[PDB]
């Protein structure tokens, strides 16, 4: 069944790369390319919490 | 109490002596007052103080520490999860309070243990040159101004000096 209009799905992935790595798509169709990614700095025992207080 | 005195055969508490925990009130020709005793109720102090510290000092600090998120078929870890945390409350909870209510039983009780010792103190320093009323107070066989009542209170009293003359007035 169609949601938001659209019977067509598309699933989503990611991974994260290490420093000199690389990385390789490769596609004869259906690819949705990344565009932007993100370099990320790594930190401990943190989460996320839902909350309506103003920051 | 368990050991008699506050509540006690001293029935009641001193509004009069605003500067310490334990103390004596006199009364002479010189005329009347209260005075802390400092010693007993420094080291009551302390040792409340040190009590306090040491129930708050226990909890190491928990360092950043959070919640954990689920999908769908992860029903069964979600719930390991909150098993853990509702069990950690369960825990803390009931000692929590069971402790806070035995360690201030215990608490009452060491004022009351203070209270009589320093009352028995002055007693054994006394011994026959007073007699003993009951509410906590003695009453002088011979006549003590001032300079006497703080060798009382300091433990320097001169039983020998004041006995003649205790044993004058009680016979
Ligand atoms: C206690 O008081 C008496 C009487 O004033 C005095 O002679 C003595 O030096 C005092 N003792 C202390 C512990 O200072």
């Amino acid at each position: 069944p169609k949601v938001r209009d659209q019977a067509g799905r598309m699933n989503y992935y990611w991974t994260l790369l290490e420093p000199g790595d690389t990385i390789t798509f490769e596609a004869t169709g259906n690819l949705i390319a990344p565009w932007y990614a993100f370099a990320l700095n790594r930190g401990s025992g943190s989460g996320i919490i839902t909350s309506d207080a103003p920051v | 109490g368990l050991f008699g005195a506050i509540a006690g055969f001293i029935e009641g508490g001193w509004t009069g002596m605003i500067d310490g925990w334990y103390g004596y009130h006199h009364q002479n020709e010189q005329g009347s007052g209260y005075a802390a005793d400092q010693k007993s109720t420094q080291n009551a102090i302390d040792g409340i103080t040190n009590k306090v510290n040491s129930v708050i000092e226990k909890m190491n600090t928990q360092f950043t520490a959070v919640g954990k998120e689920f999908n769908n078929l992860e029903r069964r870890i979600e719930n390991l999860n909150k098993k853990v945390d509702d069990g950690f409350l369960d825990i803390w909870t009931y000692n929590a309070e069971l402790l806070v209510l035995l360690e201030n039983e215990r608490t009452l009780d060491f004022h009351d243990s203070n209270v009589r010792n320093l009352y028995e103190k002055v007693k054994s320093q006394l011994k026959n040159n007073a007699k003993e009323i009951g509410n906590g107070c003695f009453e002088f066989y011979h006549k003590c101004d001032d300079a006497c009542m703080e060798s009382v209170r300091n433990g320097t009293y001169d039983y020998p000096k004041y006995s003649e003359e205790s044993k004058l007035n009680r016979e």
